[PDB]
């Protein structure tokens, strides 16, 4: 369970590696680690079974219940908010459970793109870059991260990454799911 | 027995005698090998004439007590003076329906115009048991065999007196966590009567 | 005057501690292929996860004579204790069999363990080095 | 922490013929190396034609009889005093044993009867619920004493099918016998339990130690 | 609760020809300590029925409680509880390990053994045993703790199975509870030498024995 | 390479003895004679061989120094000296089969991990399970039988053993009388 | 030398991975009997129904054990060995008191470790000895004494019908109704009875399945 | 103490008077709450006239008993009969040097014509006191006031015998582990005296 | 010892300006019952020394015979040892020190506590303190168990600082202690009303007092 | 850490890790130990003890065929080791070893290969591997008792390509060791 997410000028980029079960052989192409909370805005989850669907449904059911409402899509930064709040109120009264959450957008009214990342105690923190999975990929990203790049060069920095984890994973690794949330709202890179 | 929490460890003794009841302990409240307490009134007073000694947790026994003395004020308002028996079914309903959260044991000693005079035993669990005399405590254990050579039924005063206080003195003396002085009450048809023996007088004997 | 042995642990520890197993080439450690111990075997390994009546049974006899001599010198005098030990040191002494482990009968006799069996006597207890004559003569006379 | 469960022994033992259904049981109630009774059935008429026995801890075992005698009993009130099937009485059991999943019994329970053709039916139970119809099932600790003796003098492929009622006692006692010999467990009687068309027919046989 | 604090030890119950005797001693002990002497062990409920409960001593309180509470509803509001209307064995006994399997099933369970006798107006013996865990069994001769293991094989002996119930009459019924008393006397530490004795006869009615002492001590054998 | 358990069955018929003891097929096997005496070891693996070299090296020294051959009796005796001798580092289930070069009289005998003897009139049963086996032993046991039909029973019993739990399932079957040995495999 | 403590530590890395009766003695006016139960378990399981339980350590002592059988019979077998010896070099007839101080001495020198709980009968020329043995070392002396899971039911039977004067007969009888009663009332014990007998100045009668 | 070991839960009394000594104890042998022998011999002679009685370990306390006899013994083959004094030095000597495994504690009564009877006490640990008379066990915790309020100096030989006798029957009324029978010996100059009593005696008392 | 078993409670002693004064009570209680009443915790070791222990009984008994042994090896095969051989209490302390230590690098250490007072040669006043684990130091004032928190605040308030010894004098010194010691009776279960003292004094030279009791008790306002 | 081992009809063919000890990054054969000019050892598991028992081993088989100016038998030679493992652990807690010797008997001049565990469970294989948790897939399906040299050799390739496909980096290569008739020799290419 590896989520990466980069920021670039115009767009947020979201990367997540194939679910897996232990013991389980699964044949399948569908993105079971993303829920797509609203026409500009994203959500990739990487966490325990079980609870860590059920929270992202229960994100998407709230998100688009407002949007139903207010006839009005929400910010990312609102979005990130109202996740941070409920995440905190799962393990209000019950054991933590691993799970760490991305979220990108597209804010329409500021025309810039964002990124968070949540992680199980419910932090917040606003990132120009995140990764979750493996404990390798930051000083990568460090030694090649412009606040200016283009989509093309977050793209390239992308595959060079997975490259790298590739190499350092017993070829058990199979491919990655990337989606690219923009002004034209969010849709799938099958390259 | 909860973790820090303070312990009753005393020596409580009861007897009835021709004309009522005596109701006699220490005064000694420790704490480890510490006295917290050398002077304390271990007397408790449910009613006029109903008095009770209290041992285990001094929380729980004083949150029991209170509750009987008010269960008394109330049957007193309405039937008047309750009899010995109803106060020690009282303290064996609260300590029995509460022994697997509270650890209280009690001594009811009592005087009524009907029985005259009257000592009942709750121990740890809630069991009640009738006995023309009773010891508890910690310092209990070393008069059992004096406490089943000296007594005689319908004693005097006096004899009780000196019976409780030389009961006593052995149980301050081989007991550490009893000691201080020995305070008495006396329960009969005249009225309540309070008695309190020092050192220097029982440890002669 | 013990009942139970005591004081069976060491104080301290040293790589030649024994000193008939000493190499030639650096004396100062001991010779792995003349123990014939296995050769993975540090001396570490035997100050821990002892059975804990390993002690007692090897050191028993022992402590029974010790006290039985400490009792003779306590009620007869040294003169006794000196003479026990005397005999039995002279006995042990002058017995060298190298191809044999039994003991003498004369230090049973001495020991009064002429009709008494153990489990020790019923179970006494290949090697490519050291299990010749010359190394117990030469264990015997110190050379 | 006190423990709730225990245990007290017993063997069971259940066949299903062609016409007819047969449940046995050893009448001895034991404590850890103590008797505590030597005769105490664990076989019980449990309504129409329904035999059922639960080995393990007694407690458990009885608990579980009472609650299906009084559902049964409901339910002959609620529908015109209906005849209860084997089978529907079998997933009654099965939930009753699942209502307690969680604190589960600590017993294993076999039913017989005759099913909707007239064949013989034995039905078998795990403490949570989990059953399945058998031919022949034993439980308790003999049941690695008694299956193979079974197993060698009878097949279920001398066919069971034309096996009588006589025959089939006969192997019972022979085998609860050879359990008797060879567990300390087993013995002091064996009560039988024969369900046809006829009824529920009740016999005993005293084991070796009185 | 988590554990007995003042406990009995054992009650001894056998059946003859005509009815039922039961036993028990007069002890309740604090540990090691012989504290109280003169603890009534056995309930005598209606005229011919006879519990004897041995373990913890507030929860035999507590179960007479339970047994006086059903005595006196039961004449609420039959008018002839003396008469036909009575409280046989069985109903008390049903109503007992009722109790002790839910007390059981919530955690809370009574610790203490059950022994009910009695005779059932038919004229029926009746002798059944209920545990703190539930379990619930029936015999010819029943006991508790101590008495379970010595004093049941002296009385087997007498009645070994069910065909020798009509042979054994009330006196060797008696004999045989006394004797195993003083056995149990001689050989438990927490025994008392005072003990109180139940016969439940369908001719004789109810006849209970108290301040009853082991006697005819064999001590001699010494020096 | 996991070798550790196994089941060793003894039995004695009419005049005769029968030992088998199971196989895995896919060299090792765990029956060993010392003249007229056989001893099957079920356990751990080094243990079994450390035995059988142990128990070669006394059974040679007994011939060389008593010149003959060792009786099964006296070697149960020897086993079970053996075995207590490690009371606190002890070793696994030895069984001895045999005929008495004397009496003629068949003799088996098992042992416990500290030189406890077992001896059983009618089988023997070593091994972990030892449930079913010793069931199915039970059932088709019967007293006084042929060579013939004691190895008919005896290979029954393991048959259906192995078929209440494979690929590389074998037994080996030793048939004992007092002048003829017959040893016969298994392939189930 | 003496028991082995090799793979000591071999056997507890195996274990932290997951890799692994009713006797009676009673004195009579002029003598001892012993008697014991003949049912072998393995548990659940019964091995044997006509097992040995009187074991002997002199023509005229004999023991039964119980805890661990192994320790119980090597034990008894080494004092029998050493008793022997004795008598030899001394040339008179063993004592049940010298017995009983070698058994206290051995068993004490292991502290325990070595599970042999016994009964011990015998006739000396000071007369008829009955002791029970504890596995640390303890020893007691006793009139009647029982041992095993069944000691209950023959200890009550014993109390009930025990006298300071019994004939051999009696003793008998007595002895074989305690087993007899821990027989029918304990899992544990079973099948036949084995009486040993021993008199002043007779030879020890032994008999197997007295009762069967 | 040791998993699965005997425990030696008696009673035992050693008082002195104008005589000599007497030594007392009960005869029950427990397992928890089976008596395991109703009758034993807890008077252990080590020499004519030095007698004890043992408690915590049986095991341990009987070889120290036999090691002390054997000393004794080889003691007197060179200078005749030793005294008390010798007999507890050598008890305490081998309890303290042993204390590290063996549980073990002794009560000494002894008699010579220099000492004229003496009695000393080694409780667990290995420390010697030498008084006038001496309480242990289990049930001595029941008497001590029992004993202090009724103990005099050179009493006569059946007032001390009604003492102990009066003193170890509550002692076994009290505890439950202790026995029928009471045993006492009388270590005076004239002799050695044996004394046994019964229940039926002295619950009359 | 793993653990004591019988145990004594507290030693307490002062430098005044001519000796030292040392009290200690007389009581060896078994757990919680109060066992043995004629335990003595004052050892006179020499002419002018004294010594007290507090702790396990078996230890201290051990300690007094090793201290008996010491006075008379040191008066062995020496026909003039009173005068120039008499043992001074630095050597005593020493030798006391050293053997507590050496045991507790033994890992069998002795469950108590040592107090040694008296006047040296001089007439220089000398007490010292040594526990189980070998640690030792010096104080005007020392104390042991609870005298370690209750008596020494009341004897620091006559002597707090080093120039205080030549203004204290015996009478206050002993009242001091003997205030300390009712003290400790009032608040101390474990301790008994008897108690003994010693005083070493440069002129007279020794003064030991036994059978001493509490008096002056007030309990009076235990009436209400 | 893994050990391979295959018996071809003529031949044994032993194969090792190259070298890995702790976190630190060597450079750099430590796994194998010539007992024998045509016996071969090779051992894998607890790092520190492993190699004491090898050269102890090692030693008294030097002294041995010095003494008797002869070449001991591979199957003595197992034996021998599996009697001193026994032996170094009858008074300690057991260490991780896992002993493949591989050995060209003269007198019947036949290859053998023994496995010898922890404990000391000496078995004759015709293949044997250690350290993998598998790899008995390969060496059960295309094994054939007649295999020649070659055929082992591509056999151990295949194995070393199945390896060298889930294991990071850190997996340097295989040594490889032959022994037959000529002796003993080293293999480079594969």
């Amino acid at each position: 369970d590896i989520i990466l997410g980069i920021r670039v000028q115009d767009s947020v980029i979201l990367a997540s590696s194939k679910a897996v079960t232990r013991g389980i052989s699964v044949l399948k192409d569908s993105d079971d680690k993303t829920r797509q909370l609203s026409p500009h805005t994203l959500m990739s989850f990487a966490g325990e079974a079980g609870d860590t669907v059920q929270f992202a449904e229960y994100i998407q059911a709230n998100i688009q219940l407002y949007s139903i409402r207010e006839d009005y899509e929400l910010s990312p930064q609102a979005v990130s908010s109202f996740v941070r709040q409920e995440l905190a109120k799962s393990i209000r009264s019950r054991r933590p459970y691993q799970v760490n959450v991305l979220i990108g957008g597209y804010d329409k009214k500021k025309n810039k793109p964002e990124l968070y990342q949540i992680d199980y105690l419910g932090t917040k923190v606003e990132l120009p870059y995140g990764a979750h999975g493996y404990s390798y990929t930051f000083f990568l990203l460090d030694h090649h991260y412009r606040p200016d790049m283009t989509t093309e060069e977050g793209l390239d920095l992308l595959k060079l990454c997975v490259q790298e984890l590739e190499k350092r994973m017993p070829m058990d690794f199979k491919g990655v799911i990337v989606k690219i949330v923009d002004k034209d709202g969010i849709r799938q890179v099958d390259d | 027995l909860k973790k820090g929490e303070v312990s009753l460890g005393t020596s409580i003794m009861a007897v009835t005698f021709k004309d009522g009841v005596i109701l006699g302990a220490d005064s000694r409240t420790t704490t480890g090998a510490y006295i917290a307490n050398r002077v304390t009134d271990k007397l408790t007073r449910v009613h006029d004439k109903i008095w009770c000694c209290r041992s285990g947790s001094a929380a729980d026994t004083q949150a029991i007590a209170d509750i009987v003395q008010y269960h008394l004020e109330l049957y007193t308002s309405q039937y008047g003076t309750p009899s010995t028996e109803t106060a020690a079914s009282v303290f064996k309903e609260l300590c029995y329906e509460n022994k697997d959260n509270l650890t209280a044991g009690i001594i009811v000693a009592g005087y009524d115009d009907k029985n005259k005079g009257e000592v009942y035993t709750i121990p740890l669990g809630g069991s009640v048991h009738k006995l023309p005399y009773a010891i508890a405590g910690s310092g209990s254990t070393f008069i059992y065999g004096y406490c089943d050579k000296n007594f005689r039924e319908n004693m005097s005063k006096e004899e009780t007196v000196d019976f409780i206080k030389h009961s006593l003195s052995q149980a301050i003396k081989w007991d550490g966590s009893s000691g201080g002085v020995i305070r008495m009450v006396v329960l009969t048809a005249a009225g309540v009567e309070r008695l309190i023996f020092y050192p220097d007088e029982y440890e002669q004997l | 005057m013990n009942i139970v042995p005591q004081d069976t642990f060491k104080s301290q520890v040293s790589t030649d501690q024994d000193k008939s197993v000493l190499s030639s080439a650096v004396p100062s450690l001991p010779d792995t292929l003349r123990q014939q111990e296995g050769g993975a075997v540090p001396l570490s390994t035997q100050l821990n996860d002892r059975h804990p009546l390993e002690s007692t049974l090897k050191n028993w006899e022992t402590t029974q004579r010790q006290r039985q001599m400490e009792q003779y010198r306590q009620i007869f005098g040294i003169a006794e204790p000196m003479k026990r030990t005397m005999e039995m040191e002279i006995v042990n002494r002058t017995d060298f069999n190298p191809l044999s482990t039994n003991g003498s009968i004369h230090r049973d006799i001495l020991l009064n363990k002429e009709c008494s069996i153990d489990w020790e006597d019923v179970y006494p207890g290949s090697t490519m080095v050291g299990d010749d004559v010359h190394s117990k003569i030469e264990k015997q006379l110190g050379i | 922490q006190f423990n709730p469960y225990g245990d007290n022994g017993g063997t069971i033992l259940g066949i299903a013929g062609e016409d007819f259904a047969v449940l046995a049981g050893d009448t001895r109630n034991i404590t850890d190396y103590s008797i505590n009774s030597r005769y105490e059935p664990k076989v019980f008429d449990c309504g129409d034609n329904i035999v059922m026995s639960a080995n393990g801890f007694a407690a458990d075992g009885d608990a579980l009889v009472k609650r299906f005698k009084n559902s049964v009993k409901w339910y002959h009130f609620d529908h015109n005093d209906k005849k209860l099937s084997i089978n529907s009485a079998a997933r009654n059991i099965q939930h009753l044993l699942y209502g307690k999943r969680f604190f589960p019994y600590y017993v294993h329970t076999i039913i017989a009867g005759l099913d909707e053709d007239g064949k013989g039916a034995v039905y078998s139970f795990d403490p949570v619920g989990s059953y399945e119809r058998e031919q022949c099932r034993a439980g308790g600790a003999a049941a690695s004493l008694i299956m193979p003796f079974l197993d060698n003098q009878v097949n279920f492929k001398k066919p069971l099918k034309y096996l009588s009622v006589e025959e089939v006692i006969k192997l019972v006692r022979d085998s609860f016998t050879s359990a008797t010999e060879r567990h300390i467990q087993v013995g002091d009687g064996l009560e039988i339990l024969i369900v046809t068309k006829d009824g529920v027919r009740k016999e005993f046989y005293e084991l070796k130690r009185d | 609760t988590q554990q007995p604090i003042v406990t009995g030890t054992s009650v001894i119950s056998m059946k003859y020809d005509n009815g039922v005797i039961i036993a028990a001693d007069n002890l309740g002990s604090y540990g090691s300590l012989l504290r109280f002497n003169g603890v009534e062990r056995l309930i005598p409920v209606g005229d011919n029925t006879v519990v004897g409960i041995s373990g913890d001593i507030s929860d035999m309180q507590h179960i007479e409680r339970l047994l006086k509470d059903l005595v006196t509803e039961n004449a609420y509001d039959n008018p002839l509880a003396d008469a036909e209307e009575a409280l046989e064995p069985s109903y008390i006994f049903e109503y007992l390990a009722t109790v002790m399997y839910q007390r059981r099933s919530k955690m809370n369970p009574l610790w203490n053994a059950i022994i009910v006798a009695g005779v059932q107006s038919n004229g029926d013996q009746f002798l059944r045993y209920v545990n703190l865990l539930g379990v619930t069994y029936s015999s010819p001769t029943l006991a508790t703790g101590f008495g379970a293991h010595m004093a049941n094989p002296l009385l087997r002996k007498v009645v070994d199975r069910e065909s020798d119930i009509p042979k054994t009459t009330v006196q060797v019924a008696e004999e045989a509870i006394v004797n195993a008393m003083r056995v149990l006397y001689y050989r438990d530490a927490r025994s008392s030498r005072n003990f109180s004795l139940a016969i439940i006869d369908k001719n004789t009615g109810l006849t209970f024995k108290k301040n009853l002492q082991v006697e005819n001590m064999k001590w001699d054998f010494a020096k | 390479s996991s070798i550790n358990g196994g089941i060793v069955v003894a039995m004695t018929g009419k005049d005769c003895v029968a030992i088998a003891c199971d196989l895995r097929l896919g060299k090792f096997e765990k029956i060993f004679h010392y003249g007229h005496v056989f001893l099957g070891i079920t356990g751990l693996a080094t243990d079994v061989t450390t035995l059988n070299e142990m128990f070669r090296y006394k059974t040679n020294l007994y011939k060389l120094k008593e010149e003959r051959a060792i009786e099964p009796e006296t070697f149960t005796q020897l086993v079970s000296s053996s075995l207590y001798e490690r009371r606190f580092g002890p070793y696994v289930g030895p069984v001895v089969a045999g005929i008495n070069s004397k009496s003629g009289k068949p003799f088996i005998a098992g042992f416990d991990l500290i030189g406890c003897i077992d001896e059983a009139k009618d089988f023997i049963v070593s091994g972990t399970a030892s449930d079913q086996l010793f069931g199915m032993c039970e059932s088709l046991y019967e007293p006084n039988l042929e060579p013939e039909d004691l190895f008919e029973t005896i290979s029954q019993a393991l048959l259906n053993a192995a078929d209440r739990d494979l690929s590389g399932w074998g037994a080996v079957v030793y048939i004992i009388k007092k002048d003829e040995v017959v040893k016969r495999y298994l392939k189930m | 030398a003496g028991l082995s403590f090799d793979n000591y530590q071999r056997n507890n890395f195996l274990a932290e991975n997951s890799h692994t009766t009713t006797i009676v003695g009673v004195k009579f006016n002029n003598g001892v009997v012993i008697a014991a139960d003949t049912r072998s378990t393995q548990g659940p399981i019964v091995a044997d129904k006509n097992c040995a339980k009187l074991h002997r350590i002199s023509p005229k002592i004999w023991c039964a054990g119980a805890g661990t059988a192994a320790d119980t019979e090597a034990v008894t077998q080494l004092i029998g060995s050493n008793i022997e010896l004795h008598s030899l070099y001394t040339s008179r007839e063993p004592r049940v008191v010298s017995a009983l101080q070698m058994l206290k001495q051995h068993l004490f020198k292991y502290q325990g470790h070595i599970g042999a709980y016994l009964i011990v009968a015998g006739v000396d020329p000071t007369g008829s000895h009955l002791f029970s043995i504890h596995a640390h070392g303890s020893t007691d002396v006793g009139y009647y004494l029982s041992l095993g899971s069944g000691s209950l039911a023959a200890m009550a039977v014993l109390e009930s019908h025990w006298k300071q004067d019994l004939t051999k007969e009696e003793a008998i009888k007595l002895a074989s109704d305690a087993i007899q009663a821990g027989i029918w009332n304990d899992l544990g014990s079973g099948s036949n009875v084995d009486v040993c007998v021993m008199e002043i100045g007779k030879d020890a009668e032994y008999l197997r399945n007295y009762t069967p």
